[PDB]
């Protein structure tokens, strides 16, 4: 029953974060000022797990001295906190043969995989495991996955086709499908032999992926052997289900409400507006947790720290955050949009859902759309930015210059 | 020790809604406060204040806004405090005691020119017996409420109330008719959407003692306004201006009808559930909550703004009494029972003195 | 039974017609299905769809056999109202227009060959709609979108029936900025018909509840718009539950209140109490094993809810018609010089 | 039978008593019957009635056989006290001296011989009536007469208790010019009491009714005072019926209201509606062939009358006791730092 074991697997999506990602890794960044890690490890905490294991593929010392300086190195935490160093760029599952090879593992454990941010209540996802374990003795896994039922189309880079049972929720079967630029790839193929004796099935799309995956130990031992997957879904939870290996089911879990996942900028937009807004009831951000900051809450989504300098004339539109110890300056307008500690805003900025990180010297009369700038970047005076810029780490930028859409400038 | 551990797995407790409400969290940090003082070791009391002052820090810094976690450590800084007066001018051989409990509070700090004996363990069994006594205080509130507040209603009178999750109003709506016959029935208004979960589970605990109830949703309790003669509130926390904190929604307009209707309004309160601390900027004593369970759409695009409030602040000029189990009160006369029961010093409770 | 308000007869529960006495147009059978089940509506979309299925059923004349054009058809229209009395009852743009059509009826003249009948009920039907509804309503938008200055915010309340075309018409027609805050009630969530419509045409639209009403007033906030199911003769306002409370609070925290209304929803009777004239509606919505089950087969337990309450007059700034602004004690004069007689 | 108020049993209207069980003093049978029958008193004259009958009851010893004297005198004494609950309901005046009696006599010690029995009980309750009441009311007329000027008027009610000397000493003993309107009402006209007093001593009275109310604050008015019965808790006042609307009249026209009151007055109870703890007073008096006989024998007719009744503390302008002036809310701090200590 207890003693949960649990290992998140990070560094696996350099691909979609390389302007940025290159001096420190993707777990590594903050989303809402404070950098994400925690927003697994405060979930999984209060999953009440025992160790953890970081795969870290990639700048594994900056990975360890923020690990060593965290909370989680200190004799009262509810894990202790393991690391894992490694070879650069891996690819997922053969982490799990390294595993097998070492043997730390044993027990039921969390295949976090990304970097997920959630409010459901993992106590009684434990449950559903055990009325697997109980109704079930050829069980593999549960898959929790999120109900977007009022968007399609919009879960930017892989969507899927989870096509599951209708009584038991036990998935039947799996299929990587195209994007909505693509009006080409229009198929998908689900061959009935398997089909039998399943009378009841449900198909569909809208099932965001989040990558909770809580197993038992058999099925690394079961992965072990087949030694042909790259991936954690579109080759394994295919093949394992295609009439592979016998008496071997796998499950997967609908939870309700919000259960989300970063994939890329087009969805770390959207979660940071919706962890930032309070569609992630209770972890939330005022509650001041992570580094022990002093946000207060206005009406309006406003998020302010102590020291927190707002000059005269200013506006500060729906669903902001500010940092301690900033300085904004006259006629200057905020709306929508995370601001770090320490910066220094200048003069008639309107920075508009935009994620300017820490320390960042803004000049004067130099607006900004959607252009999140990384730590140390400054800028300059009249610098006219716009939608798509991803300008990244200790970016020293003239005054005058233009930028175009999507100028993924470092 | 391992005294460290459990001070901060509380904090983490309080944190994360784990514990809720005023008498739970009450009752949990008074027990983590005498599994602390348990294992403390002062050498002067003056340490101990410290010693016991700097958890509380600690603790109100970690969650402002749940009250009852944040004012017990006050109440027994409190009367740890008083036993140091109580002790030291006896021992003086020059003018001994004087033991009067009422003084001047200007004055005597504008004149300052600068056997049991001393028995040094009696702080510890001192604070365990106040320990003692405050559970056995807090556990029995309403005692005091069903002496005293049948003498303050009457019986052919129809009633609201707009907290519905609170014990002392229902300990006290089931005496009403269980011991005393006084039949009327309670108007009912569901804080959508977070006492929709109680107000009928109140309902159900009403009909099930069957006094005549009924609900009112939110939205049509103005055109009832002038039919019911009285409104009652259960309340979370109570301030020196008398100006409350209360539960989840409904009565920052509610009370407000009452009172442009000339309907007086009621507020029983536990002794427990006051602050000597005073609403500073009252946005800031009060939780927000979370937009999902308004609209259930998550509209992912279009993205609708929009607000929900946990809490409702009701001014002390809307209010009318306060039924405590030490009688009733005056909302103007709240001050004077805080300062019965916490000092000047720890209202400002904290180490780095600005 | 302290109050015995539960028992008031001004609304009938009882359902399922079976009588085939007269022809019942299945139109209006799907009419009021729409309406009683599940409520699509607000005051003036009753009286347009009432309206516009009177419409249908006197294009549908079957006129008998020795009965005259004149002479049937107010009774037969009278039994097609019924329907609709079962269904819910009536707003006063309900029956404004019906004793409307009802005089309308009674200049005809047997003389009609029933081809002409059309032309003279149907374009009159048409031409009502049009100058006491639409028209009227541009007036609304035409008088009321030069009391709101550029970059303020207006807080509704529940479905709007006109004003939505002036948020619509002040946002993008006249690109003034504006900032709407909508508020609704349980159970009918008509609120977030408005702030899918406007916020889908693109302005920024605060969505709240009546709950939390106190937070969304400690903003920056003035110009409470409200619209209106009917004007009493006092100045007494009447219109969906809950408006009343934010009246008051609104009036409470000097700022001020409007009422966007035509000349056709101004009545002729009066009351000065809130419960007094008015509808009960359906308590099994009030529950959506559920929280509670049975309200009834427990003793001592009720579940009522109220759609109609009045703002008495001290609250509403300004009551806004088509001939213009106008303070609420002095609708009585418009009561008696413009209702009708325009 | 709406509010069921009349069948309130704060009052028993229950007489005559026959039974001999215990030494009934006749002079405190002469007393009840001089309360109950005809009311000539108010407050502070049935304290005063009460301790010196009290005084002649105790001067009567009449111990028994084996019983010591610090054993039998509060039984007996309750018994007689039970004589007078039958009469009228008590006031905080009986209250809070008979409550002190009995602490006085629980420390006597037994080993008086019943001879300085007298010695401190008639010269205790002396001093009693001495300090907590008589130079206490003097300590109320040197405090209430600095803050009134010449030239002025006082509207008091009823039959005042303390500041019919304060208006006598005013007037006279300090020459300063005055003129008292007194105002009272059905059915103990005792206010003609203070009317005859104060103009027999030569002061401008000018009596009126309570429903002539509106014409006496059209004239050059200010300084209503008024004899209070208690003062609660709270702050709400309670004293003879009708004072709390020429309370609510006089702060309605910014004119200021004193309560002259003293420290033995205050009580420990609260309440903050009027027909909570009250009075029922004899409704036969309501009546003086009649104007109507026989409210009963006819269905469907009830003749109710009120002794006491709360104004909020709102109206009250000043309190002002012996020790000093205060406002109204700030009663418990002396109900909590000189009621009882002093």
């Amino acid at each position: 029953e207890d003693r949960l074991q649990a290992v998140v697997l990070t560094d696996s999506y350099e691909t979609r974060f390389m302007p940025l990602t290159a001096v420190k890794p993707r777990c590594l960044l903050p989303l809402a000022n404070v950098p994400l890690i925690e927003y697994t490890l405060e979930f999984l905490a209060k999953a009440g797990v025992h160790e953890v294991f970081l795969i870290c593929s990639s700048h594994a010392n900056q990975i360890n001295d923020y690990i060593e300086n965290s909370k989680w190195n200190l004799p009262w935490s509810p894990f202790k906190i393991t690391t894992i160093m490694s070879p650069e760029a891996r690819c997922t599952g053969d982490v799990m043969r390294d595993l097998d090879n070492r043997g730390i593992i044993t027990g039921d454990f969390i295949l976090v995989s990304g970097d997920v941010l959630t409010n459901i209540d993992f106590s009684k996802m434990l449950e559903f495991h055990k009325k697997m374990h109980l109704q079930d003795k050829d069980h593999i896994s549960t898959m929790c996955l999120s109900k977007a039922s009022t968007y399609p189309k919009t879960r930017t880079i892989e969507p899927a086709a989870f096509v599951l049972d209708k009584s038991t929720s036990r998935c039947i079967y799996y299929q990587d499908l195209p994007l909505p630029s693509s009006r080409e790839k229009t198929s998908i193929q689900i061959d009935p032999e398997l089909l039998d004796n399943v009378d009841e099935f449900v198909i569909r799309n809208d099932l965001i992926d989040c990558r909770i995956d809580i197993c038992t130990s058999h099925v690394p031992l079961i992965f072990q052997e087949n030694f042909d997957y790259q991936s954690l879904r579109t080759d394994f939870v295919k093949g394992v289900i295609s009439s592979d290996i016998l008496g071997k089911h796998i499950y997967a879990y609908l939870t309700d409400e919000y259960a989300v996942r970063v994939e890329s900028w087009q969805t770390y937009d959207t979660i940071s507006q919706d962890f930032l807004g309070r569609w992630c009831y209770p972890l939330v951000l005022d509650s001041n947790i992570q580094d022990d900051q002093t946000y207060s809450y206005e009406s309006r989504h406003i998020y302010k720290e102590k020291d927190v300098v707002l000059a005269q004339s200013c506006k500060i539109g729906k669903c902001t955050a500010i940092g301690s110890g900033t300085k904004i300056g006259e006629g200057t307008k905020i709306e929508n949009s995370v601001i770090g500690r320490n910066c220094q805003i200048g003069e008639n900025i309107r920075i508009k859902n935009s994620f300017i990180w820490d320390d960042c010297i803004i000049g004067n009369n130099s607006i900004i759309d959607h252009s999140l700038i990384a730590s140390n970047a400054t800028l300059g005076s009249n610098v006219r930015l716009n939608d798509g810029c991803i300008i990244g780490f200790n970016v020293k930028i003239d005054d005058n210059m233009d930028l175009d859409r999507n100028t993924k400038i470092s | 020790s391992d005294v460290n551990v459990t001070i901060d797995t509380f904090v983490a407790k309080l944190k994360r809604r784990q514990v809720q409400g005023s008498y739970a969290i009450a009752l949990e940090t008074l027990q983590l406060l005498m599994r602390f003082i348990s294992a403390a070791r002062w050498n002067h009391v003056n340490d101990l204040i410290e010693q016991i002052r700097d958890l509380g820090n600690s603790l109100e810094k970690a969650h402002p806004t749940a009250f009852s976690c944040g004012n017990v450590i006050r109440r027994i800084l409190a009367v740890l405090r008083d036993e140091v007066e109580e002790d030291t001018m006896s021992t003086t051989v020059t003018s001994t005691s004087v033991a009067e409990p009422l003084i001047s509070s200007m004055f005597n700090l504008l004149q300052k020119p600068e056997s049991s004996m001393k028995t040094k363990t009696d702080y510890r069994q001192v604070a365990i017996q106040g320990i003692k006594d405050l559970i056995d205080e807090i556990k029995n509130i309403d005692e005091g409420i069903q002496q005293i507040a049948i003498d303050l209603i009457h019986d052919h009178e129809i009633l609201l109330t707009p907290t519905p999750d609170s014990k002392t109003v229902l300990k006290f709506l089931i005496t009403a008719r269980e011991r005393s016959n006084r039949t009327f029935t309670v108007l009912v208004t569901e804080g959508f959407p977070n006492n929709t979960k109680n107000a009928h589970e109140f309902a159900k605990k009403l009909a099930q003692h069957n006094i005549e109830t009924l609900v009112v949703p939110d939205s049509a309790v103005f055109a009832l306004m002038s039919r019911v003669g009285k409104v009652i509130i259960g309340t979370k926390a109570v301030f020196v201006n008398g100006g409350t904190i209360s539960s989840n929604s409904g009565v920052s307009s509610v009370c407000e009808c009452a009172r442009e209707f000339r309907t007086p309004v009621f507020a029983v309160a536990g002794l427990y559930k006051l602050s000597p601390l005073y609403p500073f900027d009252v946005e800031k004593f009060v939780e927000f909550g979370g937009s999902q369970r308004i609209l259930p759409r998550m509209d992912p695009r279009k993205r609708l703004d929009t607000v929900n409030q946990i809490t409702d602040y009701v001014p002390p000029e809307n209010i009318d009494i306060y039924i405590t189990n030490v009688g009733g009160f005056n909302p103007s006369f709240i001050y004077r029972i805080a300062w019965d029961n916490y000092k000047q010093i720890d209202v400002h409770l904290d180490k780095n003195k600005a | 039974l302290e109050q015995s308000f539960d028992n008031s007869s001004l609304i009938s529960s009882v359902k399922e017609l079976l009588l085939n006495k007269d022809l019942i147009h299945p139109s209006i059978l799907l009419l009021t299905s729409h309406l009683a089940h599940y409520k699509i509506v607000g005051s003036i979309p009753r009286c347009i769809a009432m309206l516009e299925v009177f419409q249908i059923v006197i294009k549908d004349y079957q006129t008998p056999k020795g009965t005259t054009l004149s002479r049937n058809l107010t009774s037969y229209l009278s039994h097609q109202i019924d329907l609709l009395k079962k269904a819910r009852p009536l707003s006063v743009t309900m029956g404004n227009a019906i004793r409307w059509l009802k005089q309308e009826i009674s200049l005809i003249d047997p003389s009609t060959p029933d081809k002409a009948a059309k032309k003279d009920l149907c374009e009159k039907i048409g031409q009502f709609a049009k100058e006491k509804i639409e028209l009227a309503d541009q007036l609304i938008i035409d008088n009321a979108s030069t009391q709101i200055e550029e970059s303020t915010t207006i807080v509704t309340y529940g479905s709007s029936k006109v004003l939505t075309e002036l948020l619509l018409h002040n946002a993008i027609s006249l690109k003034k900025n504006i900032k709407v805050i909508v508020v609704d009630s349980r159970p009918l969530f008509e609120g977030r018909k408005m702030a899918e419509t406007l916020r889908n045409a693109g302005v920024n639209v605060m969505y709240a509840l009546i709950t939390s009403l106190d937070t969304i007033f400690n903003m920056d906030v003035d110009y409470v718009f409200l619209g209106a199911h009917s004007i009493l003769s006092n100045g007494f306002l009447y219109s969906r539950a809950g408006t009343a409370m934010l009246a008051m609070s609104a009036k409470r925290r000097n700022i001020p209140v409007l009422v966007c209304c035509e000349s056709l929803k101004f009545s002729q009777r009066v009351q000065l109490d809130s419960v007094t004239f008015n509808e009960l509606a359906d308590p099994n919505d009030l529950v959506n094993k559920n929280i509670l089950d049975g309200w009834q087969e427990l003793p001592s337990l009720n579940i009522v809810n109220i759609l109609y309450d009045l703002t008495p007059p001290e609250y509403i700034k300004k009551v806004i018609t088509e001939f213009g602004a106008l303070p609420p004690s002095s609708v009585p004069v418009i009561l008696r010089e413009y209702k009708g007689s325009a």
